[PDB]
């Protein structure tokens, strides 16, 4: 999920837009 | 622009940011 | 707890705290 | 909306807390 | 509601939004 | 104190108030 | 330092900074 | 008071300082 | 992405996000 | 300047993005 | 004042907050 | 480099201002 994308690895602004409505 | 880790708070500002007016979903169980 | 007036990223910020796990979904007009 | 109400107006935890997932 | 680790600045930032209007003391020493 | 309760471990919002005057 | 404008959670985000481990009061009329 | 003066004029650390424990 | 509206300390938390490990110069006028 | 752009209209990211070192 | 451990956002915060107007530079590569 | 200063080692406000423009 988002956590493991963007907090445990690293992720990209781009990659947050997945997490956009 | 860059990768950094984004965690808690942090994250959610990171989303509120990208998303704003779409809005966000934040569900850290997946 | 007290009322809360929040705009932009504290509103997010509030939910963070106030959903925690659960997550949230922020969903502004639009 | 929550979004505009907490901004303009005021809301509670208690309101804030029907957006959790 | 949830239970999270709240340190620091983000502890202070969850007692400003439980408290608000009454106000809190932050004493880390205890 | 406030940070063994809510930084070591975990708290609660209401526990939270606690902390309030 | 300089002057600072500082309202809602900013304040007490602010006197973290300041107070560190000593911690703070925040207390607002009300 | 402090809370009020920093937000609706501006305020110094050294005042924000009187605040600590 | 969205447009932005940022002041204060959202400023350069936006800027904190978007430059990441390049960093950044905040320069207010003033 | 950015700093008074992005707060008294609006602005984007990739305007900020030209604040990076 | 005090010394804390200053990181990331965090870091760049307290930059604000004690340079403010003046501005400042947040680079992290050095 | 401020990292190192203020976020690996502790640094004070004073030390902060070192990176003020
Ligand atoms: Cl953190
Ligand atoms: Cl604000
Ligand atoms: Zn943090
Ligand atoms: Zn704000």
């Amino acid at each position: 999920g988002i956590v493991e994308q963007c907090c445990t690895s690293i992720c990209s602004l781009y990659q947050l837009e997945n997490y956009c409505n | 622009f860059v990768n950094q880790h984004l965690c808690g708070s942090h994250l959610v500002e990171a989303l509120y940011l990208v998303c704003g007016e779409r809005g966000f979903f934040y569900t850290p169980k997946t």
